[PDB]
């Protein structure tokens, strides 16, 4: 019957879900639980590099708040 | 120009191409020539009957009918009425088998693959009517000179009625896929136009004539069996192209349900082979108690009945066109000459003309519209 | 961690292709009043695996008089490009976030025409060279419309970034204001990927042979893999372009589930169409592009360049 | 009597012309053909589960050959050679001689199953119901030489299919 | 670098699937095999495919239509200018000439496939 | 290990793939080809066994010779057989292809395709039922399952 | 509600074969998990069923034995394993088992 076609779709559906999920999870793992920074224009890249010089560690995804200003 | 070699029934087209167009088309046949017309000269008349199931192997029982009418004409006998109604009944169940093959394979060649599967579960049910009367799904050898082999089993006409009561919806679904489809009309309209005078002079018959507007059907002009006691209409085309012939075949399938509806209601009682034991074998229960009936069973199955000398061209309205046999007899139990007039032989001879000024992809559509089976073209 | 990301893209793509063959063979069968693969494994779930192993332990027949270097190049280029078109897709986060993602997709797509030409050139048959020149002529013709239709949609989106199409369609799908383009875009993708009713070379079998009819064994499986990956890729492109999904940065999985469902319904519409219509003649699919689509696409490109200006609806550049 | 399949003239009123324009630009008839293939998707398929299910046959089915016996074990064949005379493919070969008890029985009885056209004329000609075509249709072989039956092979078929062959003859001999 | 890794992996893997295709199986070659397929018959001429003029015109037409598209690609960026009356006139001028070009090939029988 | 065990299991795997993914190349020659089509029709659906409807000689694994082989056609059949990549199996369908059948004594017919190509399964009948041909294909799958290519290599 | 009924037949099939093991055994041997009335059994182990709600052709089937004349037929079934007396019933040449 027609529902004996779904198992093939379910396997194919899962295979197309993995690439989007893995990319979403790997980005957050490598950027401290946040979205990856998108830098399409130079001004965005200048702010990302400045963030890398402000954290102390060479990571642009480590944010310093008001605690760092005295 | 680009002389290509297309092919591997099996055909060998040797086409001369100048770009997309076709310049000359040369069909090379004989890839399925088997020497049937020479093998029949070594067989008795009964032994030659199965040879006719294998000429047009989509319209088996129509070929048998043509051979029986010819022999019955030279034998000067007449099959009983119940045999004739059976032969019209199974002569039209066979027209459905041929038109399904002729329309859905035509569609299969040009990309439409789904209708083939729908209507081959309808052919499969009709093959069970062949199997239940003769024991063979395709090559029944059920129609024989003098009538038919056996009577219909009890409960067969009910299943033909149940089947034929749903077959009009199956056609309608086929016509939904094709009739109004623009892709299917662009492949057929104004393809393979044939004028009436060319169709007559080139030897065409069947839909190849009626697609061009000629009013001619042998079932109505030279009736055989009981075709004058049933009512049906003859589809006629107007353009003379592939699309009109396609419609003519879909309307014939509708008119055969009309004929089958009547053969079921008007079936008479009686015997199913001529009550003349020098032509048709006796019943088995009298072969085992009567002295004369054992002598004739012995002679009919070793020597066979003798046909009086003479020659006859006997043709019928087979699904693919006029099918006839020129059968010569010398007075013995074996035919002296049996020329088989295969309609596809004349049609395939007009492929070159019908393909004038068409692309290479239209030659496929033209061959399908002629409904060519190379069992009969090559014999 | 990036090298892990690439393998979470390539490997699941091939698995999807392998099981698109099963899904196609069963959807076709049920539209034909039959079942399809249900013997090799439960419901045919092992059928894709059996075919792959069969093709890769067969004789890879290469003709003696074939240019060996190009005979090998064609399947490498076909499969290599197929996987390269998946790197910028926002599902919802691209592997490579390109500022010109839409333009990159067009370029790689136009390179795939070489695999068709090299395959027919390297076989020395002339039964496969005519098919190659016919397929090459069909593919270059129908990528004129793709480039113009794509351009028209980007005039409501404002840039070439694929991630921006998710923001253009944050209130409404683009299929409403652009269904005339979607209809022609959808049919163009059928003509690009040599799908029925535009399959005059893959499996015409009407006094015409395909360009890769001389291939066998493993090399053939590489042409087949690339062809089906592009089918899935082109329907993912259609979902992002006209049926955009809503993106929630805290639940990116919601986007992926909905985005995957639309991509499957669009991929099952390629199987649905193949079971329903006959195939065009060669001249008829050329007249469909040069005399019907291109005249309308040029008119709609003029219309979509001035509609934003006349309604004060020009999108943002960034 | 006749009818016109394709003799029509489309109406040229602006109502009908616009209808055809909508069909050309909106693909109405194409989208109507998708519905027919969508309905078939939701119909039960017509496939049987072979080899666990078998397509229906009838008592008259012509299958593999078999030589039969009387209920006492005597062979029915009396070497009359009627089946050899009528076989249109000349696929039967027979030799005979008086048996040690003086009876009329065969020494050779061969059926070349690659010449046979499976037609039935041999069981029609036989006057003692000795040669029949049983209902077996699943006897394909890996060699040509295995399809050249001799008398020993044919009697084994009869001794193997007599339970079923006798029943089929009972259900059809009144039609013969 | 992330892009060069992705390209290297995509084409490196596709190459491995080809070496294992030409080396894993068991080969056996002779003359009848490793010949052009044809259709089961012998070649009917020792000459290559005749040059067809109509296939050349589609290729050239695509190239000149492709080049005219290259000039249309930056339209998304061009709608952000302050000279919209000027910009809009040149956008429609290019698309119209692309239409005039098509209207010429059409009426001179350049889009026909019948000889 | 024993080595033999690994070879025994590799034989099973490759045999499983080959008999589970047979792609035939039908040489529809005469009436037996109509029954081959009925084996693809809904009632039997050979596609469900992994047997695709049709293929070309370069991607085919088994040839089904279904019909009368004439002298004018035999060279064409052999050339198609030679161009099939190996492994290649042949199934002879019907009395015409088995030993000549009704036309055995004709001047124009090859008396059995086995004079031209090696055959693996002989399917009898005139024509065989679509079920008989299906039984023949399933018998060929069992024949592939018994193949011992790697075991014999290990003992060379 | 009718939809809820569908998922109950799909559950009671698992019980109709004696549990999950029997359900999987018949799924991997016959590719079919239907349950029908038991008509009989033969001396070789073959069991024959029927279900007249099914359409003509699928209303009778046989689950072949796992051993027959010293041959392990757990996977290698074959249509010639049906003995003649049951061969007439399976092929619908008679209605009487
Ligand atoms: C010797 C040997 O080892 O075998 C060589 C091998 C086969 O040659 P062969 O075994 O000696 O047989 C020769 C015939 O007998 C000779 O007869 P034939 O008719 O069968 O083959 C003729 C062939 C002869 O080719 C050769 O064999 C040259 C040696 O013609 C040529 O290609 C001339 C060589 C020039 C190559 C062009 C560069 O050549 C190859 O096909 C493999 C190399 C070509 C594939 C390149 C794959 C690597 C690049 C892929 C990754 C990069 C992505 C590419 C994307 C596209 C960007 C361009
Ligand atoms: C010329 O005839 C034919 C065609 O052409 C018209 C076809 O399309 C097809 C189409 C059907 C197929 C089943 C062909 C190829 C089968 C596959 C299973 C493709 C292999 C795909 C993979 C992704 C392999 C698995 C990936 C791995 C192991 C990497 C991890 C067939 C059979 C055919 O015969
Ligand atoms: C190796 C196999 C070669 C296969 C040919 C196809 C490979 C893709 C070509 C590169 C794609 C591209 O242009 O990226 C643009 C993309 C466009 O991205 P972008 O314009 O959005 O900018 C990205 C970065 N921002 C937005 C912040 C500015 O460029 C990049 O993203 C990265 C640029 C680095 C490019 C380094 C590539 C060097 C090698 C390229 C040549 C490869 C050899 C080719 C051999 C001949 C091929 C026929
Ligand atoms: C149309 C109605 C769809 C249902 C709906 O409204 O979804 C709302 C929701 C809306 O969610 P959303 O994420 O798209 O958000 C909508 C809001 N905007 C516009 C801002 C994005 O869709 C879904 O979540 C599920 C999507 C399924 C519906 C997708 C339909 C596209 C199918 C196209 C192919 C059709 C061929 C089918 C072939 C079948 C035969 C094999
Ligand atoms: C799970 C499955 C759920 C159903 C999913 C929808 C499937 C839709 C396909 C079946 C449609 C039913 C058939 C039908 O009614 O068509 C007949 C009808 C009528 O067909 P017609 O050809 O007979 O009409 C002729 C008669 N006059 C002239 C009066 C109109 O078809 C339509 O009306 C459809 C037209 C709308 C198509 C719009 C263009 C496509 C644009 C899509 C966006 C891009
Ligand atoms: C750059 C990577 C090398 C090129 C990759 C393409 C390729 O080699 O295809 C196989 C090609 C195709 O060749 P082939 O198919 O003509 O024959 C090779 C195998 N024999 C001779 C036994 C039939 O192989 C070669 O031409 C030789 C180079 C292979 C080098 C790698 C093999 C490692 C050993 C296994
Ligand atoms: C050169 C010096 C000798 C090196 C050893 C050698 O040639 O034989 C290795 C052999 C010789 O190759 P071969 O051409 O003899 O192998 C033909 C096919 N088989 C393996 C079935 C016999 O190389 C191999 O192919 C071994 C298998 C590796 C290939 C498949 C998996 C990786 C791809
Ligand atoms: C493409 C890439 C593939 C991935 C790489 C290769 C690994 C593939 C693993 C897949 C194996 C699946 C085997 C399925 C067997 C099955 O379903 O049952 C069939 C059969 C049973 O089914 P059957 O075929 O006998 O018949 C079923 C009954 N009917 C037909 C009536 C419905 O099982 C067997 O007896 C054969 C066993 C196959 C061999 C399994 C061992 C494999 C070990 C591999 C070693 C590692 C290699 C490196
Ligand atoms: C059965 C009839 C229908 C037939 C099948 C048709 C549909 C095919 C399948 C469609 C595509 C979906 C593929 C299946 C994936 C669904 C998995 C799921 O349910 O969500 C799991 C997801 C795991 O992601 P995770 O990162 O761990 O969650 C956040 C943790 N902080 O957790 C989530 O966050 C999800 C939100
Ligand atoms: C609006 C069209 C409908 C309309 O105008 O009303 C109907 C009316 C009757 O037309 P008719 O049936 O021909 O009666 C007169 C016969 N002498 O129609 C008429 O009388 C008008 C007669 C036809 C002349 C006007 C037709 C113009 C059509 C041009 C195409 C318009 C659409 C272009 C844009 C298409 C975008 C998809
Ligand atoms: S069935 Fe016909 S061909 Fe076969 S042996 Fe009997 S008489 Fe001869
Ligand atoms: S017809 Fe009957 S009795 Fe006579 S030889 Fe043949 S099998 Fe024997
Ligand atoms: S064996 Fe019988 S059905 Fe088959 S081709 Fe020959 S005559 Fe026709």
């Amino acid at each position: 019957m027609w529902f004996e076609v779904l198992p093939g779709i379910a396997v194919m559906g899962v295979c197309l879900f993995i690439p989007g999920m893995a990319t979403a999870r790997i980005h957050r793992f490598s950027n401290g639980g946040k979205e990856k920074r998108v830098a399409h224009y130079p001004y965005q890249w200048y702010l990302m590099e400045r963030d890398r010089r402000v954290s102390g560690v060479n990571r642009s995804y480590v944010s310093k708040g008001l605690e760092n200003i005295d | 120009n680009l002389t290509l070699n297309f092919g591997p029934g099996v055909l060998r087209l040797v086409m001369e191409l100048s770009g997309e167009m076709v310049r000359k088309c040369d069909p090379h046949i004989g890839l399925l020539h088997r020497g049937t017309e020479k093998l029949i000269e070594y067989k008795t008349y009964l032994q030659a009957l199965p040879y006719f199931d294998r000429l047009d192997y989509v319209s088996m029982m129509c070929n048998e009918q043509a051979y029986s009418l010819a022999v019955e004409k030279l034998l000067n006998i007449r099959p009983p009425p119940r045999a004739q109604w059976i032969r019209v009944l199974f002569g039209e169940i066979t027209r459905l088998l041929n038109h399904i093959m002729a329309v859905t394979t035509h569609a299969l060649d040009i990309g439409a693959m789904t209708p083939f599967f729908w209507m081959f579960e309808e052919r499969e049910k009709m093959f069970e009517f062949y199997e239940r009367v003769s024991g063979a799904r395709m090559h029944a050898a059920y129609v024989r000179p003098g009538g038919v082999h056996q009577d219909l089993p009890l409960g067969l006409m009910d299943d033909i009625y149940e089947f034929s009561k749903n077959f009009s919806l199956r056609i309608d679904e086929l016509e939904e896929m094709l009739t109004n489809n623009r892709i299917w009309r662009n492949r057929t309209v104004d393809i393979g136009i044939v004028t009436a005078e060319d169709a007559l002079n080139y030897g065409f018959s069947g839909v190849m004539l009626r697609g061009s507007g000629i009013q001619w059907d042998l079932r109505k002009t030279q009736p055989y069996d009981v075709y004058d006691q049933v009512e049906f209409d003859v589809p006629i085309g107007s353009r003379g192209d592939c699309y009109d012939r396609y419609l003519c075949r879909v309307e014939e399938m509708r008119q055969s349900i009309r004929i089958i509806s009547q053969c079921l209601n008007k079936m008479p009682p009686g015997e199913i082979k001529v009550d003349d034991a020098k032509v048709s074998p006796p019943k088995r229960a009298e072969m085992k108690t009567s002295m004369e009936s054992l002598i004739h069973h012995f002679k009919l199955y070793t020597e066979g009945y003798q046909v009086p000398p003479g020659a006859t061209y006997t043709a019928i309205e087979a699904p693919k066109g006029e099918f006839g046999v020129y059968l010569v007899s010398d007075g013995s139990s074996r035919p002296y000459r049996c020329k088989i007039k295969a309609p596809g032989f004349a049609h395939l001879a007009g492929l070159d003309k019908m393909s004038k000024g068409h692309m290479l992809a239209d030659v496929v559509a033209i061959i399908g519209t002629q409904d060519i089976v190379f069992g009969e073209v090559d014999r | 961690m990036f090298m892990i990301n690439i393998l979470m893209l390539i490997i699941p793509i091939l698995l999807a292709v392998a099981f698109l063959t099963l899904v196609e063979r069963k959807v076709l069968g049920y539209m034909q009043l039959r079942k399809g693969p249900n013997v090799v494994g439960p419901y045919g779930l092992l059928q894709p695996i059996a075919d792959a192993i069969k093709l890769f332990i067969k004789e890879p027949l290469r003709p003696a008089t074939s240019s060996a270097s190009m005979f090998i190049l064609a399947p490498i280029m076909a499969l290599g490009l197929a996987l390269t078109m998946w790197i910028p897709l926002p599902m919802p986060y691209p592997l490579i976030n390109m500022n010109l993602g839409v333009l990159f997709m067009l370029a790689m797509s136009s390179l795939a025409v070489y695999s068709i030409l090299w395959s027919g050139w390297a076989s020395n048959s002339k039964y496969a060279l005519i098919g190659a020149l016919r397929a090459v002529a069909q593919t270059i013709s129908y990528e004129v419309t793709l480039a113009i239709i794509l351009l028209s949609v980007l005039l409501m989106s404002g840039s070439f970034t694929l991630s921006t199409l998710i923001t253009t369609q944050e209130q409404m799908w683009l299929i409403l204001p652009a269904w005339p383009l979607a209809m022609m875009w959808f049919i163009s993708t059928l003509a690009e990927t040599n799908r029925a009713p535009f399959d005059l070379t893959e499996g015409e079998s009407e006094l015409v042979s395909g360009f890769n009819v001389e291939y066998a064994a493993g090399p053939f499986a590489l042409f087949f893999m690339a062809e089906y990956a592009n089918i899935i890729m082109m329907n993912i492109f259609t979902a992002i372009l006209f049926l955009g999904t809503s993106h929630n940065p805290h639940m990116p999985e919601l986007y992926t589930i909905n985005f995957t469902i639309k991509s499957l319904l669009l991929t099952m519409s390629f199987l649905w169409i193949r079971a329903s219509y006959p195939r065009f003649r060669y001249d008829q699919l050329m007249h469909l592009l040069w005399k019907n689509f291109l005249p309308l696409t040029l008119a709609l490109c003029m219309w979509h360049v001035s509609l934003p200006i006349l309604t004060s609806g020009i999108p943002p550049q960034t | 009597t006749y009818k016109y399949v394709n003799l029509r003239e489309p109406s040229m009123d602006m109502k009908s012309v616009t209808d055809r324009a909508a069909q050309t630009l909106l693909w109405t008839e194409l989208i109507r053909g998708l519905g027919m293939t969508l309905s078939y998707l939701f119909r039960e398929p017509a496939t049987i589960n072979y080899p666990f299910e078998k397509g229906p046959l009838s008592p008259r089915f012509r299958g593999e050959h078999a030589l039969r016996r009387y209920p006492s074990g005597e062979e029915r064949c009396i070497a009359c050679k009627l089946c050899e005379a009528v076989c249109p493919a000349q696929a039967i070969t027979i030799e005979a001689e008086p048996r040690a008890d003086g009876s009329r029985r065969t020494t050779r009885y061969d059926i070349d199953m690659t010449k046979c056209i499976y037609c039935g004329f041999c069981q029609e000609a036989c006057p003692v119901d000795a040669i029949v075509e049983g209902p077996n249709f699943e006897f394909s072989t890996e060699t040509h030489e295995e399809l050249l039956y001799n008398k020993e092979k044919l009697l084994n078929n009869g001794d193997k299919w007599e339970a079923e062959i006798a029943a089929n003859i009972q259900a059809d001999y009144l039609y013969r | 670098m992330n892009l060069m890794l992705a390209l290297l992996t995509n084409f490196t893997l596709a190459t491995l699937l080809v070496i294992i295709a030409f080396w894993l199986p068991q080969l056996n070659v002779y003359s009848e095999k490793t010949s052009p397929y044809e259709c089961g018959f012998d070649p009917m001429g020792s000459a290559r495919l005749p040059f067809s003029m109509k296939f050349f015109l589609v290729a050239i037409t695509f190239l000149l239509f492709d080049l005219e598209i290259a000039l249309l690609l930056p339209l998304p960026w061009a709608s952000q200018t302050a000279n919209l009356n000027t910009m809009l006139t040149m956008a429609l001028f290019l698309i119209i000439l692309l239409a005039v070009s098509l209207a010429y090939e059409w009426t001179q029988k350049g889009l026909e496939w019948t000889e | 290990s024993r080595g033999e065990y690994v070879v025994a299991k590799l034989d099973d795997l490759i045999n499983w793939a080959r008999r589970s993914s047979l792609w035939p190349m039908t040489f529809g020659l005469a009436c037996c080809a109509v029954e081959m089509m009925h084996m693809a029709a809904p009632r039997y659906d050979m596609d469900r066994f992994g047997v695709v409807f049709r293929a070309s000689p370069r991607q085919s694994d088994v040839m089904i010779v279904a019909g009368t082989l004439t002298n004018k056609m035999a060279p064409a059949l052999r050339k198609v057989y030679d161009q099939m990549p190996e492994p290649r199996y042949v199934v002879s369908m019907g009395s015409c292809a088995n030993g000549g059948g009704y036309y055995h004594y004709s001047y124009s017919v090859v008396r059995g395709c086995d004079r031209i190509v090696p055959v693996d399964i002989y399917v009898p009948g005139c024509p065989p039922t679509a079920e008989a041909l299906l039984y023949g294909i399933l018998q060929l799958q069992k024949k592939i399952k018994r193949e011992k290519r790697l075991r014999i290599w290990y003992r060379r | 509600m009718e939809l809820l009924q569908v998922l109950k037949r799909g559950l009671q099939q698992v019980s109709g074969h004696g549990g999950l093991r029997g359900y999987l055994r018949v799924l991997f041997r016959a590719n079919d998990v239907r349950v029908g009335t038991l008509v009989g059994e033969d001396k070789y182990g073959n069991k024959y069923y029927e279900d007249n709600k099914q359409f003509f052709g699928r209303h009778r089937w046989v689950i072949y034995t796992t051993e027959m004349n010293g041959k392990n037929t757990f996977w290698d079934v074959d249509g010639s394993m049906v003995p003649p007396e049951w061969h007439r019933w399976l092929h619908c040449m008679t209605d009487d088992p």
